[PDB]
């Protein structure tokens, strides 16, 4: 019945200090381990660490005493401090709640409640939106280019939500410029090609730009 | 005052009496049974540290299990009882020699001999301790030793009666 | 650390049938605290199995946790359809850290199928600021294995492209993929002939569409 | 294993006392200067060894307290049946109470000054009551002292609070038949 | 040994017949329990039939079997006994021993128990079974075996000598006014089958010592 | 006499869910003398529960007890495959010494199956004895309430024929019946057409299966 | 409640048990050492006035040997340990029959049977009083003969099991 959630600035440049907040609901603010986990795509899961209201505090080694778990028992939310960020350092991250099962830990019980997730990105890069790009075309298929923005997400639908079937959005790709593209395409019947009209409908919220880009059938 | 609380627990068993302690009330061990001969020197000695946690642990199984739970936690009904279930003195008794720097039970580990082959078993005695750190076996052999000669009478008084 | 290694990485299966899924650990998991996640894409992962064999609270008895020591095993019998997730391998009971395993996805096996394959020029507006991106569809192929390679004038072509893979569609298990070229105007212009060759299960030989600069 | 007149192994036994956390408190020691008595679930009560006050008044105003009916009332009856155990307890000065909001906080100011101390009663009270690990929180006839300079008694959340020793019933089981002994009449 | 209660006597008697009943225990100190009866006539339910103290002082009858029933033990023999004089045709069931101790440190209950004790009471003498068919008349088509006025019980109903076992139904058999028994045996084949595929009944009952194989063929 | 009335007579649930069994006494009594007992067909009675509260040695702590006065409660909290069969609750120290319910049976509830029907004419065997069995059967359907009428020449039969049903397939929980309506060969060639008539609630309208004689 | 406090007391005996009343103890009299068989009823009697004294005396002897002394005499040990030491109901009997006019323990003299020969002693029984006079040996004479009875009883059990 418990609920987690997490918040907190999901974009740290280089050499600076990553702060999230967890916010507590639906239960009391005891009684449990309150513990950060992320998940990189490469290295898979890392346990970040624990803090009990009882005062116990332990972390991952491998953070190597640059992590800070602090637990706030008025606003019923913990935190999680990691400084000197790097690049690997960017994960998706999640909150706990390991339920205390003894007042010895006599039985213990793993991490049962997780919060949705922040993705946490860290990069120099700044703040830029998309350049939404065409793609030209039995059934044939058509979609559109999403190129050189950050940060991730962006959206796309295709007719203002009308068009489901057939779409696929590709998950974007990272150049070597640290800037992100995307591809979203869509499968129609060639006899509806010059019927119909086609477009797709773009958003990047953290830029606020919005880019609608029709069908450009040569 | 003197204790007073019985212990029921003859269900299923070979022959009416004893007492067995559950998973749930050891630390890190199976099930420990112990039969009527060293459960029934509970209802007459008035000394025997592991008989008062008997009682204790009986009688909280048998509050749970015949009371319905509260909303909030009251300690009522054991202030009303401890009276009856263990023996104040005792713990007086381990009080002062604690306080003497005598050797004393803290009430949570005991021992008892366990026959190799019989299985049978001895009333489990407190394994006394003294500024945290609990004695070491070779403190009470003799008492092992002596709880050893008492199994070995008892043995030789039940072949005599099982005639 | 106590290091969880799961074995298999893919294990390809489709409903009904059973899924054996390995976790093995570096050191022997204290009081079997031993644990399972299923994390479907997007989602947190979610408790099923704690102390190596005991469900969690609404897991159905198709999951069976078995293990101890250093051996542990998730068995899935009678497979459904919302079962196919990435599974994961938890250890609490030891000292910090608590590990993870790096985990088993658990696909649908579906007949095989070819991928429908489409090119698409760079955009005329993008020609204009400089950059020329062509694009490579593979629609609605099975299984996920398949190389895009890359040819302009017959020319084989490495370390400009970068693909993509959609995660596998609910109603009939196909994966999709994209591969983008991303060359200058200058190096875009000077060749004619934009090439995609695919390679695949479903196809007997490779597949190739192209377009010519300028059709 | 150890083999006695042959036949005989000697075998041992530790009761898990936590399944009694429904029906009676259950004392344990944190480290030396936090100690713990639990009831159930939920609630507990903390004792703490400090040099730092958290209560500069001199008022314990226990009728308020119990009138406006806001607090424990499992853990109001340790809290008296602690201080109705301290013998020849004479300077109710040195204890200052804070009940707001049905709280429990709960100052014993042992700096008041060797067995006439009231720390002395104080303590030898929170000894037996946290009577399993207490024998790590301080070092004459029973009479004690420390160094510390408060005795404070919280009320705190059901953590895992029991970590150098488990817990037990006996201290608080014990402590009862000490009550309204060696009281002073007033 | 393990705790357990081994069952001994019962059959079958005439009506106005006798049987003793009785139960031997093993592993426990007999003498210190009371000793119980209980029964189970067919679809009725558990019955108390009688009970009898620890060291024999008192005994006690269910209404039903009083001044016909008589409960004894043997602590020396550690066994319990009923003799079941003047028995009635209400009296089929089966029975049960079962041990209780009744102080006021325990609740009540029967903790040990002993396996059925089969009591059959009837006028009918020992019959083999009739076997008649049950012939089949696109899908699926049943065929079946009628098992006709046989006593006492059981019967063993197998299919083409233990090799057909899917979809086969032996129903519970029905006590029919004549005093005899009488059940039916089905299995549902699929209709393609009817003609190429052979269809046995193998009926044995063993009280009788009767062995009837009988075909089942359409038409 | 006490009397102990259980409740409900059959109880139907799925795997999984709890199971609350009622057992209502003519007179108050001593909740001491309360117990409740497990009776599989197969198997001796099994004591689950005794002083309305304590659990016997082997009971899988599902099942519990409680209950005063007069209302007593079996529970199980999550049913379980080998739970499903019958249960006593059982009052020892009144007249008789031991009452005992009438027992309830937990069934598997399923999704509503129909019956498929089928009739059997009398054999030509029996008739040659003296005797005609006419069979009609209820193959694979749930719930195991149905009803079956025999009509002879389109009369209703009321005393002649005898049910039996099979107990729940342990695979897809269906109940069987056979319905036998026995007559002489005199009666049986008296009239022509011989039908059963089957009322279950997964039939969309009663279902008549018939045959003529020859 | 119900006392606890064992008495020790078996160093340098021909056999461990019993226990020696040193002079400091008596009034008036030298030593008198008093054999296990006697002082091993004080570990199970609820009534023998004696044993609570010996009880007493031990603890008072362990007390202050174990503990070091205050400034200020306190009495704070003995308020806490009494009801270990001795039975108050014990003592509410005696004050009872004194306000009836019933002889009654004074707890300080004691009477005891002696063996002419062998030295072997009964645990000594209250000698009674009332309104400041104590009895004669004439009020209780039988009781002294039911006691060499005991003894008597006693002896031949032991040269039964000394073979
Ligand atoms: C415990 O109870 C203490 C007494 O409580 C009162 O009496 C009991 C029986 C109950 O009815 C209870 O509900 C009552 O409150 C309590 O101490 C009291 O604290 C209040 C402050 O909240 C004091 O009020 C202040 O009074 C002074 C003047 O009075 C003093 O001086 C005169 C003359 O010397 C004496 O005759 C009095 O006895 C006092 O010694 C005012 O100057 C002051 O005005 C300003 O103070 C506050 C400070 O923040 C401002 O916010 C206000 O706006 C004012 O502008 C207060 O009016 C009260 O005198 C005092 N009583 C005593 C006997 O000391 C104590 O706080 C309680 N503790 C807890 C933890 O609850
Ligand atoms: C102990 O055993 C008792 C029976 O044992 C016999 O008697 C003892 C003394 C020995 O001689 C022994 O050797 C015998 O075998 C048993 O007695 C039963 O007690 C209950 C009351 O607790 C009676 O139930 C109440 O009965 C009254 C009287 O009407 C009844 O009359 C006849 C018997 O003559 C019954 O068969 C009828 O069915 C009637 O029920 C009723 O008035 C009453 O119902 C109403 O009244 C109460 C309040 O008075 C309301 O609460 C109810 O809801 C109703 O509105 C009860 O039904 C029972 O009849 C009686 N049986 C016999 C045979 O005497 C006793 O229960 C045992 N004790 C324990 C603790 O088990
Ligand atoms: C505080 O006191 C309470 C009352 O004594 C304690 O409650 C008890 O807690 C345990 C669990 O910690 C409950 O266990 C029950 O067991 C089932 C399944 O257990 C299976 O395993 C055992 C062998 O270990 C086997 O014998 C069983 O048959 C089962 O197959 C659990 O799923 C349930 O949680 C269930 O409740 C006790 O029943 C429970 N007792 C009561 C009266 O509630 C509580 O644990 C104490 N708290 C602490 C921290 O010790
Ligand atoms: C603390 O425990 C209470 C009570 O738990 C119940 O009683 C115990 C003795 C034991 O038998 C438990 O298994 C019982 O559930 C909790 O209050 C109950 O919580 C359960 C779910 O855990 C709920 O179904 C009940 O409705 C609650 N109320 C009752 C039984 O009156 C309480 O939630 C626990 N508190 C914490 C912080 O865990
Ligand atoms: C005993 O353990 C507690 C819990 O970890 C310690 O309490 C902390 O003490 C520091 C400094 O005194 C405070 O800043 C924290 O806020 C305290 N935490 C809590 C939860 O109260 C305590 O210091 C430890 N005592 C010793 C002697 O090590
Ligand atoms: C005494 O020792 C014996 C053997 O060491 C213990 O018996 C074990 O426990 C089970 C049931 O409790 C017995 O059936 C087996 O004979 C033994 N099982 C093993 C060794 O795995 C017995 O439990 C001991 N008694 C006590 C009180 O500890
Ligand atoms: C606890 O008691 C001590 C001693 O009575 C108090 O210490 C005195 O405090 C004030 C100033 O701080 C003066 O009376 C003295 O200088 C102090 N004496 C000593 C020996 O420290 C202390 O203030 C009390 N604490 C609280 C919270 O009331
Ligand atoms: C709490 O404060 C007391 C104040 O007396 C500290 O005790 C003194 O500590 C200093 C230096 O450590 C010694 O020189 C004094 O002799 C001590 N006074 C005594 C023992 O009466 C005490 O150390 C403090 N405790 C903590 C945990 O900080
Ligand atoms: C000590 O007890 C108080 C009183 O119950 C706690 O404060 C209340 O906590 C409840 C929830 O547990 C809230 O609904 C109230 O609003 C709180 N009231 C106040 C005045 O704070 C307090 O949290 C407890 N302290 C500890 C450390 O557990
Ligand atoms: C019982 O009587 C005998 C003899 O009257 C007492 O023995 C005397 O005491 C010393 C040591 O205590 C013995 O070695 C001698 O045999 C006796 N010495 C004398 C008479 O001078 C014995 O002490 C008496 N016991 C008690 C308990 O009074
Ligand atoms: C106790 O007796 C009263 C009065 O006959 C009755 O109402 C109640 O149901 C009985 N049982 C109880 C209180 O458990």
């Amino acid at each position: 019945q418990v609920q987690l959630q997490e918040s907190g600035a999901g974009l740290v440049k280089p050499s600076e200090t990553l702060s999230l907040s967890c916010a507590v609901s639906g239960g009391p603010f005891s009684g449990a381990y309150w513990t950060w986990i992320r998940q990189t795509p490469g290295k898979g899961l890392e346990w970040i660490g624990e803090a009990g209201r009882s005062g116990t505090t332990n972390y991952n080694p491998s953070l190597k005493s640059r992590v800070t778990i602090s637990l706030d028992t008025s606003k019923s939310q913990f935190s999680l401090k990691l400084t000197s960020v790097t690049a690997a350092d960017t994960a998706v991250y999640f909150c706990g709640r390991r339920q205390i099962m003894s007042l010895s830990n006599l039985y213990k019980r793993p991490v049962d409640s997780w919060g949705r997730g922040t993705p946490v990105i860290v990069s120099s890069a700044s703040t830029k939106g998309p350049s939404v790009f065409p793609l030209a075309p039995g059934t044939a298929a058509l979609g559109c280019l999403v190129k050189d923005y950050f940060p991730e997400p962006v959206t796309v639908s295709w007719n203002s939500g009308a068009l489901t079937s057939g779409v696929h959005t590709f998950p974007a790709v990272l150049q070597s410029s640290g800037l992100y593209s995307l591809s979203s395409v869509v499968t129609v019947p060639s006899s509806s090609l010059g019927t119909q009209t086609y477009i797709c409908n773009v958003n990047h919220k953290p830029s606020n730009t919005k880019v609608d880009k029709r069908v450009e059938p040569k | 005052g003197t204790f007073t609380w019985t212990l029921s627990d003859s269900e299923g068993k070979d022959t009416p009496g004893g007492y067995c302690l559950t998973r749930w009330m050891l630390i890190e061990a199976e099930l420990k049974c112990f039969g009527n001969t060293a459960v029934a020197k509970c209802n007459e000695k008035h000394d025997e540290e592991f008989c008062d946690m008997l009682r204790l642990f009986d009688f909280n199984k048998q509050a749970i299990q015949r009371l319905k739970a509260p909303a909030q936690t009251s300690i009522q009904l054991i202030n009303k009882a401890v009276n009856a279930l263990i023996n104040d003195q005792l713990c007086m008794k381990n009080h002062l020699r604690d306080i003497m720097g005598i050797p004393y039970c803290n009430y949570s580990k005991y021992w008892y001999l366990n026959h190799t082959t019989t299985g049978r078993t001895s009333l489990p005695k407190c394994w006394l301790v003294s500024n945290g750190s609990y004695l070491n076996e070779t403190h009470f052999s003799d008492d092992i030793e002596q709880q050893a000669d008492n199994m070995i009478t008892e043995m030789l008084q039940k072949e005599y009666m099982e005639r | 650390e106590i290091v969880l290694t799961q074995s298999p990485g893919t294990l390809s299966l489709s409903p009904g049938e059973r899924a054996t899924l390995s976790c093995r650990a570096s050191q022997s998991v204290t009081k079997n605290y031993l644990a399972w996640y299923q994390q479907k894409p997007g989602q947190a992962p979610t408790l099923v199995i704690y102390d190596a064999s005991t469900r969690a609270s609404g897991i159905p008895d198709r999951f069976i946790g078995s293990g101890s020591g250093t051996d542990f095993t998730l068995t899935i019998s009678r497979l459904e359809p919302e079962d196919f997730a990435v599974y994961y391998c938890h250890q609490y009971g030891s000292s910090p850290p608590y590990t993870f395993g790096r985990g088993t996805k658990l696909e649908i096996k579906r007949t095989v199928a070819a991928p429908s394959v489409f090119i698409f020029p760079p955009s005329d507006e993008q020609l204009k600021s400089g950059t020329a991106s062509v694009v490579c569809l593979l629609n609605n192929f099975y299984p996920r294995e398949a190389k895009v390679q890359w040819k302009v004038d017959n020319a084989l072509q490495s370390g400009n492209s970068q693909e993509s893979v959609t995660e596998q569609d609910s109603k009939d298990s196909t994966y999709s993929l994209s591969s983008t070229l991303t060359l200058s105007k200058a190096d875009y212009e000077k060749h004619k002939v934009y090439a995609c060759e695919v390679t695949h299960q479903g196809l007997s030989s490779p597949v190739t569409k192209s377009f010519n600069r300028g059709e | 294993t150890s083999l006695y007149k042959g036949v005989y192994e000697l075998q041992t036994l530790e009761l898990n006392m936590e399944t009694l956390n429904m029906t009676m408190p259950l004392s344990c020691t944190k480290n030396n200067s936090h100690h713990y008595i639990m009831v159930g679930n939920e609630t507990g009560l903390e004792l703490t060894l400090t040099n730092t006050s958290i209560i500069n008044h001199k008022f314990c105003n226990l009728s308020d307290a119990h009138k406006k009916n806001l607090y424990d009332h499992a853990l109001m009856s340790i809290i008296s049946t602690f201080h109705l155990s301290i013998p020849n307890f004479n300077q109710y000065e040195a204890m200052s109470c804070d009940f707001n909001g049905g709280k429990i906080s709960v100052q014993y100011n042992l700096s008041h000054s060797h067995c006439g101390t009231v720390a002395n009663g104080v303590l030898q009270t929170f000894m037996r009551m946290a009577w399993g690990g207490s024998y790590i929180a301080l070092d004459n006839w029973d009479c004690i002292m420390t160094s510390y300079q408060y005795l404070i008694i919280q009320n705190t959340t059901w953590e895992d609070h029991c970590q150098f020793s488990r817990p037990s019933p006996i201290g608080y089981l014990c402590l009862l038949s000490q009550r309204t002994r060696d009281i002073y009449i007033s | 040994d393990e705790v357990q209660l081994v069952q001994s006597g019962g059959g079958l008697v005439r009506p106005g017949g006798s049987l003793r009943l009785s139960c031997a225990a093993a592993g426990f100190t007999f003498k210190s329990y009371s000793m119980n009866w209980v029964r189970q006539a067919p679809g009725r339910g558990l019955e108390w039939v009688s009970s009898i103290t620890s060291g024999g002082s008192k005994t006690y009858y269910a209404d039903v079997v009083k001044g016909r029933f008589t409960v004894s033990r043997d602590n020396a023999k550690q066994s319990l006994y009923l003799q079941m004089n003047s028995l009635r045709a209400e009296d089929t069931a089966i029975y049960f021993c079962a041990r209780s101790l009744h102080s006021t440190s325990q609740p009540s209950y029967m903790d040990v128990w002993g396996r059925k004790i089969t009591v059959i009471v009837s006028s009918a003498s020992t019959k083999g079974p009739s076997v008649f068919p049950l012939a089949p008349s696109g899908g699926t088509a049943a065929l079946g075996c009628l098992v006709k006025d046989y006593f006492p019980e059981p019967v063993t109903v197998s299919w083409n000598s233990g090799a057909l076992t899917s979809g086969v139904h032996t129903f519970p058999a029905v006590l029919q006014s004549s005093g005899l028994y009488s059940l039916s045996s089905v299995v549902t084949v699929p209709s393609s089958s009817l003609g190429t595929q052979t269809y046995i009944c193998n009926v044995n009952h063993k009280p009788s010592n009767t062995k009837v194989d009988k075909r089942v063929e359409p038409k």
